[PDB]
């Protein structure tokens, strides 16, 4: 179909691709600069389709198929002439139906798929080819057809339903494993790609798929089973309820696989994953079935015993360092599975089945089962905390006896649990089980025990210490410390390292109680450092945490020598980060005396925090293996593939956070760096579209930088620059969580910069940003079923409220004008609770600045509704609005405020209860506002009602009004309720009303005055003396 | 990690 000249030019080029730099680079330029142009592109696509279809050379065929796939997207296929699309399609199809190597048929299939499209003409020859190939006796034809149905799931819609059903059923049951896997993959891909409204049309095939599964175990084809479990895992995340009717059968099947422990791990790990993922996607369904929980606990307990296989003494485990053995695959998987399901389902549902088994495993003569027991509890404790936090003596009764098990791995197991639960049941467990936990861990520290066990116990003392007060640790310190010094003398590096960190963290919790241990510890530490990088880092960490615990005066006995060692250490990669945190901690200890060390510490942080977005424009194939590295990720942004060096950008964050924390501590003393950090780090960081941590860390740096310069023209320039990039980010930023940080960052910027810190264009550009943010939140939220059982959004709206309020205040009202343009938006929200709360909160801010009449009619009907809402947050925002009406718009509002006033006397009356103490306090303030505005114009029972709502202890601005009103009830024997109403507010720290009160007590004898405080305990009488 | 903690989740 091509001129013969064109053919050997193109042939030469494509053949040059395999090869030398010269021949191959000349071809590369030729292709990209000469052949992919409006004028040659169709010739090029025609050629490549011909080669892939007909070439007898493997390499040329393959390459052309790949190239065609790549270039056919870019063209794109849509702007190709009809006569040439047709010809390309026809040859691609003839190639597919001819004799090709498997991998070329795969590449042809991928090329064919690029030629099937919404706006492209119908290709009914494809449809026909796929149906016939599916019946071919050649697996490669069957497999390749399902591969095309995977790339282009719309084709499945286009075949008659009575053909496509038997196609998949024959597919699931095919003699070829490869065809099975491709059938499964195409079947699940359909649900991946199509709207839910199309799902019911293949959904009916699920039981045929599930019914095909036992055959994989009959044939002993477990690797193939694993891949099918993988597709099934993706189907659970898309349509868990499709599994409802056969739920027991899948549970029992996964059970059966995992028990067959001659199977290789992949079938067993993916089976477990399939089990696990129901708890994440259909928690009601798992909970409505006692079998799920029982099987899930049983099979993770089986897998947790699979340790030290063929090594009963644990010699290998005893002899190694305190890391995980990465050969213990099923055991690792079982621990994260139990944890994951516990976290989803809660203890109400799993503790019973869990405990049924543990009671029994604790007593086995198989050590593996006694260990399993401890590790299973360790996995489940957090998710089951709601129940287990109450059964804490019972748990210690089981665990603590094992601390002395003959087998050192069971001992390590028990250390593990005491550690895990010191975290998960904190702070309650530190208060109530210190007397059992500490002696138990401390007994393992002795050099009688194995290195692994001493180390594990020392690690568990970090978990305990984290949430133990200095007073609880105090009687245990000398004993803790004398033991850990012995650990410090071990011959094993990892015991020393753990010893050091354990002492550091105990010292952190001990605080000033650690002062007496400083003189024994500090020289031991100095000696280690003067002499094993990690040891030195953990040692400097230990020293500076001891520093922070004992305070600056005591830290001064060794600070200069310690600082000189740091210097030597820094200027000489796990080390880097211990060094930087230690400098940062010295800054917290020394305060302003750190200032002379800034030139040592800051420059290296400047370098790291200037890191650029290190991107590599990359190719499809050349990814995946790039992805292997934990330090790289690849994403698709606009069609193309990009490799981004993630670690480097994480390090840029880390450095930005340290700069941020120096700037926060040093305030005006950091000013010298502000310009440079702002222009070279904070601001360019907002443009880092490939890493959101950077963008957020850039945003939080902004207000802090400004505030440093403030405390020490530029300020105004930088603020203008920074606010404008913040504003601009609001219309472009794709991630809602980042959007939030920008609003918060504006709010904090405004708070720093003060009055009228914004210009008119900025106020207008902010409005558009606020509107686009509101528009996209609406859109995402009007998207939340047959198949299935967002604080992110709530939080973003929370902050938008703050920024609007903040902008209103800095403009001193003038932002009302701009605010008018998004009123339709606001109004839709007002009439789904999160959108409502938002809108009410906005309107309360509006009124704060009688020019709102324009909207009285548009909102009070819904606000009055909201007053009696079942949701406390709605009532709260509602009443605030009614109260603010009478405060700032007294007169354009009365026909409303006085009517509602009875509503408020009722909302006022589970009122005084934690959950809604806040809502009823606003109503209370709201009625006091009405009573003020229209003072002796009111039809007075009211005020005596209002009174019985005192005290106001939770909402501060409410309390502030109520006691202002209280200060404008008299005499009587209301007197002790009058006073206490005030003592309560003060003591609870929610709120000159004192002056008013002392006047009332003036009107009574010596003895009558005194007696009122007679009820108050010593501590609040100390305060009352200092108040009156 | 120099305290007790759980292994990282293995999903996607």
């Amino acid at each position: 179909a091509l001129p013969e000249e064109v053919n050997r030019t193109l042939l030469q080029i494509v053949q040059a691709f395999a090869s030398d730099n010269q021949i191959r680079s000349v071809a590369e330029k030729a292709l990209s600069e000469e052949w992919i142009t409006e004028n040659n592109i169709e010739y090029l696509l025609t050629f490549l389709a011909e080669q892939a279809a007909f070439s007898q050379d493997t390499t040329v065929a393959a390459l052309s198929a790949v190239l065609f796939r790549k270039l056919a997207l870019k063209a794109p296929i849509t702007h190709i002439r009809k006569e040439v699309l047709a010809q390309i399609r026809s040859s691609l199809l003839k190639g597919f139906l001819s004799e090709r190597a498997d991998s070329i048929r795969h590449k042809l299939s991928d090329a064919i798929a690029e030629c099937v499209q919404d706006d492209l003409p119908a290709w009914p020859e494809l449809l026909q080819a796929l149906i016939e190939s599916l019946k071919s006796g050649n697996p490669n034809f069957r497999e390749s057809s399902f591969r095309i149905l995977t790339t282009v799931p719309y084709l499945i819609t286009a075949v008659d339903i009575n053909s496509i059903l038997p196609i998949f059923q024959s597919g699931f049951t095919d003699a070829s494993d490869n065809v099975k896997i491709a059938a499964v993959t195409a079947f699940v891909g359909y649900f991946k790609q199509l709207p839910k409204s199309e799902w019911s049309k293949l959904g009916i095939l699920l039981p045929s798929l599930l019914n095909s599964l036992p055959r994989f175990l009959d044939d002993g084809k477990d690797d193939a089973l694993a891949s099918v479990f993988e597709s099934l895992i993706e189907l659970v995340e898309l349509a868990p309820k499709l599994f409802k009717d056969m739920f027991d059968q899948i549970i029992q099947f996964t059970d059966m696989v995992i028990k067959n422990k001659d199977l290789e791990p992949p079938a067993r790990t993916t089976a477990l994953e399939l089990l696990t993922v129901f708890s994440e996607n259909a928690p009601q369904m798992c909970k409505s079935n006692q079998n799920y929980g029982q099987t899930l606990v049983m099979v993770t307990l089986i897998m947790m015993t699979e340790v030290s296989i063929d090594d009963d003494d644990a010699a290998e485990w005893i002899e190694s360092d305190d890391t995980d053995d990465e050969e213990e695959v099923t055991y690792d998987h079982a621990r994260q599975a139990l944890d994951r399901v516990a976290l989803k389902l809660g203890g109400e549902y799993l503790a019973a089945p869990l405990f049924q088994y543990l009671q029994q495993m604790i007593t086995s003569t198989e050590w593996r089962e006694r260990f399993a027991a401890m590790m299973a509890l360790s996995s489940a404790a957090e998710g089951c905390a709601d129940v287990l936090i109450g059964e804490i003596p019972k748990i210690l009764d089981m665990v603590i006896p094992l601390i002395n098990d003959p087998h050192p791995r069971v001992q390590y197991g028990c250390c593990n649990v005491l550690g895990q639960i010191s975290t998960d049941f904190s702070p309650f467990i530190q208060r109530t089980a210190h007397d059992r936990i500490l002696p138990a861990l401390i007994s393992k520290l002795t050099s009688e025990c194995t290195s692994r066990v001493q180390t594990h116990a020392a690690a568990a003392l970090v978990n305990f210490s984290e949430f133990a007060s200095k007073d609880i640790l105090e009687p245990y310190l000398d004993s803790l410390l004398t033991n850990l010094l012995v650990l410090l003398q071990s011959n094993k590096l990892y015991v020393q390292e753990q010893a050091l960190t354990t002492i550091a963290f105990i010292a952190e919790a001990a605080k000033n109680k650690f002062i007496k241990y400083y003189d024994t510890l500090m020289p031991l530490l100095l000696n280690v450092l003067k002499v094993n990088s990690v040891l030195k880092g953990k040692c400097m960490e230990c020293a500076t945490l001891i520093g922070f615990a004992v305070g600056k005066e005591k830290f001064h006995e060794h600070s200069q020598e310690l600082i000189s060692i740091l210097v030597a250490l820094q200027n000489s990669d796990a080390l880097r980060s211990y060094l930087e945190q230690s400098w940062s901690r010295i800054c917290r200890i020394l305060g302003d005396d750190f200032v002379p060390l800034l030139p040592i510490v800051i420059p290296p942080l400047l370098i790291t925090a200037k890191a650029t977005q290190d991107v590599g424009l990359i190719e499809e194939e050349e990814a995946a293996n790039f992805q292997q590295y934990p330090d790289w990720d690849v994403v698709q942004v606009q069609g193309k593939h990009i490799a981004i060096h993630t670690s480097v950008l994480d390090d840029k964050v880390s450095a930005m956070e340290l700069l941020q924390s120096y700037a926060t501590l040093l305030r005006g003393q950091f000013a010298v760096y502000v310009k440079e950090v702002m222009e070279e780090i904070a601001l360019p960081s907002l443009d880092f579209y490939l890493h959101d941590g950077v963008r957020a860390a850039g945003a939080t740096l902004i207000p802090i930088l400004l505030s440093c310069l403030l405390a020490a023209e530029e300020l105004v320039l930088l603020w203008h620059k920074a606010s404008s990039k913040l504003i601009g980010g609001l219309m472009s930023e794709p991630m809602p969580e980042i959007t939030q940080v920008y609003h918060n960052s504006l709010v904090n910027g405004i708070k720093v910069m003060g009055d009228n810190c914004l210009s008119e264009d900025q106020l207008a550009a902010f409005t558009k940003g606020v509107s686009a943010n509101l528009t996209d939140t609406y859109e995402r939220m009007q998207d939340r079923d047959e198949y299935n059982e967002d604080f992110t959004d709530e939080d973003l709206l929370d902050e938008i409220n703050k920024s609007i309020a903040a902008v209103l205040k800095t403009t001193n009202g003038h932002y009302l004008k701009n605010l008018e343009n998004i009123w339709p938006m606001i109004n839709t929200f007002l009439l789904e609770p999160i959108l409502v709360i938002f809108a009410l909160v906005v309107i309360g801010d509006l009124i704060q600045y009688e020019q709102t009449a324009s909207m009285k009619n548009a909102f009070i009907p819904k606000v009055t509704e909201c007053l009696i809402s079942p949701d406390a947050r709605i009532r709260q925002a509602a009443s605030y609005i009614i109260g603010v009406c009478a405060q700032y718009a007294p007169s354009t509002y009365a026909d409303v405020c006085i009517p509602t006033l009875d509503t408020l006397v009722q909302i006022v009356d589970g009122s005084k209860l934690e959950e809604n103490r806040s809502s009823t306090e606003n109503a209370s303030a709201a009625i006091a506002k009405i009573l003020y505005a229209y003072n002796s114009n009111i039809p007075d029972t009211y005020t005596a009602n209002w009174f019985k709502t005192l005290p106001t202890i939770t909402d501060k601005e409410a309390a502030s009004f109520n006691y202002q009103f209280l200060s404008q009830v008299c005499a009587q024997s209301n007197i002790s309720a009058v006073v206490d109403s005030v003592i309560q507010a003060l003591n609870e720290r929610s709120l000159t009303v004192i002056s008013s009160v002392k006047k009332l007590l003036g009107f009574l004898p010596s003895s009558d005055a005194m007696a009122i405080f007679n009820r108050y305990p010593a501590d609040i009488m100390e305060k009352v003396h200092k108040w009156f | 990690s120099a305290k007790i903690s759980k292994p990282l989740h293995i999903k996607t």
